[PDB]
């Protein structure tokens, strides 16, 4: 699976 | 079935409790799977963690079941507006609303049928 795209 | 989850978003489906212990996130060893294939092209999903959170229930201290929402996630589990923090579990009441990455995106909403 993908990398957890961080919103901060 | 000591609670039920209330999906409030377009792709991703009601969960009744049975077991004492669920997690939620993308990765497929989640007993509920962020997989809804109209939920993949939202880019909120993006967002959203492998393993985001649990939910369990557990014979706490005064010898009686208790339920519990631990996150996991990368970019955040909401109740009821606050933030549970990475690694850190909190007590999970009735009525509760549960939000992922945004504290006011709200998913879920806890009902415990216990009282009920």
């Amino acid at each position: 699976h993908f990398d957890t795209y961080l919103i901060r | 079935p000591w609670a039920r989850l209330w999906a409030l978003q377009d792709g991703f489906a009601n969960l009744e409790c049975v077991n004492d212990n669920y997690w939620f996130g993308r990765d497929k060893s989640c007993e509920y799977c962020f997989d809804e294939p109209l939920l993949k092209r939202t880019d909120k999903y993006r967002t959203y963690s492998k393993k985001h959170f649990r939910i369990f229930r557990e014979v706490g201290p005064k010898n009686s079941y208790i339920a519990y929402i631990e996150d996991h996630s990368g970019n955040g589990t909401f109740v009821n507006t606050e933030l549970v923090g990475k690694g850190k579990r909190r007590p999970l009441n009735n009525n509760s609303e549960i939000a992922l990455s945004l504290s006011r995106n709200k998913v879920f909403v806890f009902f415990d049928l216990t009282v009920d």
